[PDB]
């Protein structure tokens, strides 16, 4: 898998769109929503007790993931 | 309107079918997840919450004294002697059994009553009188 | 000192779910809940909307046919409390005697052909027939016009 | 704009029968996953606060059961495979609940109980002395 | 060498899904359980009955959807409810899929005397986690 | 050595049926 | 084939606004549907120089008992409709001591929630009754006799008598038996027998 | 090993709680245990130890004939059985076997 | 349609023992006590021995419900050790995982 700049650009666009949706679910202001709030929302919404933290559901910026 | 309807008389098939047509106009498919569980609970498919482990289970509406106090079923048995002592253990054991209904407990009591009736001759030779 | 205990409130067994359903509204971006919520399985036309429901109802009718055709495989009840609506249905009469009491069983089963034949046999045997039983037979025959009710399969 | 005009609320009838008082409710939930219990704890705590119900939460110590099985289908006794079934706990302590209040809260949380999680509710009921024990009869 | 639920390495052309790739020592670390019920929890009964029902459902859905399933089934139990989640392919026509859903839901509900819901997640092709 | 006493052979009164039968209700 | 192969529609997440009523999307507990969740969530152990698997076709996200149906907005909205279903706790019983003074008898019963077709559970029939002897109309003679009759059912440290009844199949039947035992034990303790003079 | 007061008080407690009143040795107390619990056979574990294999096998056999279930294992044996008939290794008729 | 004849025989043993369980318990109660006369006990001994052999609960053998394996059976799941591992190692048994500590 080779990730071109066009593909990464679309991923960041979806991340920004999804982040506002995530703040809507938690009832928090999207403008003040931070990265730490994303993990707290993800852990509650998708509770995973897998021992390895990398196997748990994750929602980060595409730059940090890819 | 009419003071006393003929509720005792069973309605005819025409009346029953007419009521079905009334439910047809009000019949619509499910709209969300809540409506599915509401329909299932009404139909009895889904459990009724909060959870009751005895839901739908009532052993003939028996009271606690029926299960525990079983001396009323030992009237035919001799009032004294080994038979009364033996049956006292059985009734004490049956009073501690939560897996047997009152009807089932009586069957065990009645079994020994019939068993000793068939074995009266043996009991008589052992200085024991039954009935 | 005396303490006041509030009065107990009673509600129907489905009251809580009806209360919860009030909180949420309909979803504008979704197809009706009866259909699958999958992009490949979501209907894409009003024609598909009718056909998919008919296809789904066809599967239930086929499943209901097998249960009634082979009740022996579905007679083990392990549900507590018992579920009357999840049990095989029996449509054949269970009393073979030629009598008024047995005739009423076929009347309840809406077997117009069986009822009319047995009624004639009962009349030929000379046994009297109750007026209510005769009236009950007329209602079944008049409503269906001496025609068998539609069944799954014969 | 396609919002309902009038909503028919579910019928609730205030009966003349006095209600039942529950002193405490020890809602213990058991599961194989700690994250699920943590998420369920957040749902239960938040539901209790919005209903005006006092709740205290503590985590009972976990229980792990281990058993040993043979590895090879035939012989080879020295080689085994060991499995475990971890049971993780979470206790919810509700206090000063009436019969109706506890009935609604339990139904709301039991229907939303996640799969793979079991619940054990210990209900303490407050009752007065029986009329026969008011005064001796002898 | 351990041989249990371990897909041996091929020449690099064998597609394996996420579940098939991980060895049994990952069922608590990198993959979850394909079935979820309170049978195996401490102080819980009816563990044996749930196991037999799960085995039948996997074999039933395998034959009810021949060549349609793209991954292992997911079984969920919440009280009396029983939910079956499957990932199927987009080859069979939606008319055939809808017929089976209605048939399978009704047949299994009457067989186990409990309400059953079947959820399908179609994919364009079988998802490949890695090539062994 | 066999120990038999007068009070050890006294049957216990069935107070449930006679003395406290009225307590089965309310 | 007159038409081409059937084309799957784009997922409906693209039609969801940022200010949509999310609880309507997940009214009840439902499995994770990638076409219904507008979140770019990834789950799975990534391969070397790889990324976690996408939400589409992800079985791991399907095995998570997700709480998408219990978002904090929905929870606060759900409890608003349930306020009419509850009753106000009496303000007179401010503390536990006030509860003991007016309600000296406590009854313990257990309910079990398990997943399956059968709801029966033998452990639910157990009824436990606890009452302090200080709250009973007991004199010196009856109190001393009551302790001997119950044996270890009475805890001297807490002055609490515990009666456990599980003989009857039903919980309600066991509750009556526990109340019956307390009634009989109290009255029998008061009764003074002639043989008690040999103490 | 008890006084008169203790013995009668203990006997009184047994009557109140429904335990055994008359003096009973250890051997005869088994009768109480026999009827206090279900027999080993009567337990749901014993008589329902196996699933109804008649129900499971015949249902799938019937569903296979109805065409709603595809038994891949059964299709394997049918094909293997068919190839043996071509090869001549067909099942001999009962009674009219190779040995008489 | 059971796994083999040995499993089928066990089902017959379990079915017969369930039918005779109530009758066998009542007769066996007369024997396990010292209250009844020895004459009555001896009659009860012959009566219980006249019951069918397969009705005895001691002849019931716990076998795997999948492969009818006599030994190596976990009673909680009623599966043999080999069958249990096959389901457990694939993640098809809820809450069961490899144990490392
Ligand atoms: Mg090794
Ligand atoms: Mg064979
Ligand atoms: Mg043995």
């Amino acid at each position: 898998e080779t990730y071109t700049e066009d593909f990464i650009k679309k991923q960041i666009e979806e991340f920004n769109i999804g982040k506002r949706h995530l703040a809507n679910m938690m009832g928090e202001d999207p403008e003040t929503f931070t990265q730490e709030d994303i993990d707290r929302a993800i852990a509650y919404l998708f509770p995973s007790g897998l021992f390895e933290k990398r196997a748990r559901p994750v929602m980060k910026h595409p730059e940090q993931i890819f | 309107t009419k003071e006393a309807p003929e509720t005792d008389t069973s309605p005819s098939l025409w009346d029953v079918e007419f009521a079905k047509q009334l439910a047809t106009v009000n019949e619509q498919p499910l709209q969300n997840g809540f409506e599915e569980l509401i329909q299932w609970t009404k139909e009895g498919k889904l459990w009724e919450f909060p959870i009751n482990n005895e839901a739908g289970f009532d052993d003939d509406g028996s009271e606690f004294h029926e299960h525990i106090f079983l001396e009323k079923h030992l009237e035919s048995f001799p009032k004294q002697g080994p038979i009364r002592h033996f049956m006292e253990l059985v009734t004490c054991g049956l009073s501690k059994n939560p897996y047997l209904s009152v009807k089932q407990k009586v069957e065990h009591i009645e079994w020994f009553r019939n068993y000793f009736n068939e074995k009266k001759d043996i009991l008589k030779e052992s200085n024991i009188q039954f009935n | 000192e005396e303490v006041v205990i509030p009065k107990k409130k009673t509600w129907d067994k489905v009251a809580v779910l009806q209360a919860l359903a009030s909180t949420v509204n309909r979803d504008t971006t979704a197809v009706p809940y009866v259909f699958q919520d999958d992009p490949y399985l979501m209907p894409a036309s009003s024609l598909e909307s009718r056909s998919f429901l008919l296809a789904k109802k066809s599967g239930e009718n086929v499943a209901k046919f097998i249960i009634n055709s082979y009740p022996k495989y579905f007679q083990k009840d392990i549900a507590e409390p018992h579920i009357p609506c999840l049990m095989p249905e029996y449509f054949e009469p269970q009393i073979k005697d030629i009598s008024e009491a047995a005739l009423k069983e076929r009347i309840e089963l809406r077997k117009v052909k069986a009822s009319v034949d047995m009624f004639d046999q009962l009349l030929q045997a000379g046994t009297t027939v109750s007026l209510e039983t005769t009236n009950s037979l007329l209602d079944l025959l008049c409503y269906y016009g001496d025609q068998e009710p539609s069944t799954d399969y014969h | 704009v396609d919002v309902p005009k009038d909503l028919t609320k579910p019928v609730v009838t205030i009966s003349d029968e006095p209600d039942i008082l529950y002193k405490r409710l020890s809602v213990l939930v058991k599961g194989h996953d700690k994250a699920v219990l943590d998420s369920y704890e957040y749902f239960a705590v938040l539901a209790a606060k919005e209903l005006g119900i006092s709740i205290k939460v503590h985590e009972p110590p976990r229980k792990i059961e281990r058993f040993t099985l043979l590895q090879s289908v035939h012989i080879y006794k020295k080689h085994r495979v060991q499995y475990e079934m971890r049971t993780l706990y979470r206790c919810l302590e509700l206090e000063h609940l009436t019969g109706s209040t506890a009935d609604v809260y339990l139904e709301y949380i039991q229907r939303n109980l996640p799969e793979g999680v079991a619940m054990e509710v210990t209900k303490t009921q407050l009752e007065q002395l029986p009329e026969h024990i008011k005064e001796p009869i002898w | 060498k351990n041989r249990a639920a371990r897909v041996r390495v091929s020449k690099g052309d064998k597609p394996v899904t996420y579940e098939e790739a991980h060895a049994p020592h990952y069922i608590a670390h990198r993959k979850g359980w394909l079935s979820l019920h309170t049978g195996n929890l401490d102080g819980e009964d009816h563990a044996a009955e749930r196991t037999v029902e799960d085995v039948f459902l996997r074999k039933f859905m395998w034959g009810t959807f021949p060549g349609c399933l793209a991954d292992q089934l997911v079984l969920k139990r919440r009280g009396n409810q029983l939910e079956i989640c499957a990932v199927v392919l987009r080859q069979l026509s939606p008319h055939k899929y809808y017929f089976l859903v209605g048939y399978s839901e009704t047949l299994l509900s009457y067989f186990y005397k409990c309400p059953v819901r079947l959820h399908l997640q179609t994919v364009p092709s079988k998802v490949v986690y890695k090539y062994l | 050595l066999q120990s038999r006493k007068e009070y050890e052979q006294e049957l216990s009164d069935d107070l449930h049926v006679e003395r406290y039968r009225q307590f089965w209700t309310r | 084939e007159r038409p081409p192969r059937r084309k799957a529609l784009p997922p409906r997440t693209e039609k969801m606004a940022v200010d949509q009523d999310w609880p309507s999307v997940y009214p009840v507990a439902a499995p994770f549907k990638p076409s219904a969740v507008p979140l770019p969530v990834r789950m799975g152990y990534p391969v070397k120089k790889g990324v976690p698997m996408a939400k589409e076709g992800n079985l791991e996200l399907l095995k998570i008992p997700n709480f998408l149906h219990l978002t904090p907005v929905a929870i606060k909205k759900h409890c608003e409709a349930l306020k009419d279903f509850c009753t106000e706790w009496p303000a007179a019983l401010d503390s536990d001591e006030k509860c003991e003074k007016h309600f000296p008898i406590e009854i313990d019963s257990t309910d079990y929630v398990s997943s399956g077709p059968s709801v029966r559970n033998p452990r639910a029939r157990v009824v436990v009754l606890r009452v302090k002897l200080s709250s009973l109309n007991l004199d010196d003679h009856a109190k001393k006799k009551l302790i001997k009759l119950v044996g270890e059912r009475y805890c001297k440290t807490t002055d609490v008598l515990t009666i456990k009844t599980d003989r009857c199949p039903l919980r309600r039947q066991n509750y009556d038996y526990a109340v019956y035992l307390l009634t009989v034990l109290y009255h029998e303790s008061w009764n003074t027998e002639e043989w008690e003079k040999s103490k | 090993s008890l006084s008169e007061y203790a013995f009668r008080m203990s006997r009184l407690s047994a009557r109140l709680f429904g335990e055994v009143t008359r003096p009973t040795n250890s051997k005869s107390m088994k009768v109480v245990k026999l009827f206090s619990e279900l027999p080993l056979a009567k337990k749901k574990e014993t008589y329902d130890w196996y699933p109804n294999h008649h129900t499971y096998a015949e249902l799938m056999q019937t569903l296979r004939f109805l065409g709603l279930y595809r038994d891949e294992h059964q299709d394997f044996m049918d094909e293997q059985k068919r190839l043996k008939k071509l090869r001549g290794k067909e099942k001999p008729k009962k009674g009219e076997g190779k040995r008489a | 349609h059971y796994v083999d004849w040995r499993m089928w025989r066990d089902v017959k043993r379990r079915k017969m023992a369930y039918e005779y369980a109530d009758e066998r318990l009542r007769i066996n109660s007369l024997r396990k006590n010292t209250i009844l006369p020895k004459i009555l006990q001896d009659v009860a001994d012959e009566e219980i021995a006249a019951l069918p052999r397969d009705s005895c609960p001691v002849r019931i053998r716990n076998r795997c419900v999948m492969t009818s394996r006599p030994r190596g059976v976990k009673r909680r799941w009623r599966l043999s050790r080999i069958v249990f591992r096959h389901l457990a190692d694939h993640g098809q048994l809820s809450g069961i995982q490899r144990a490392t500590w």
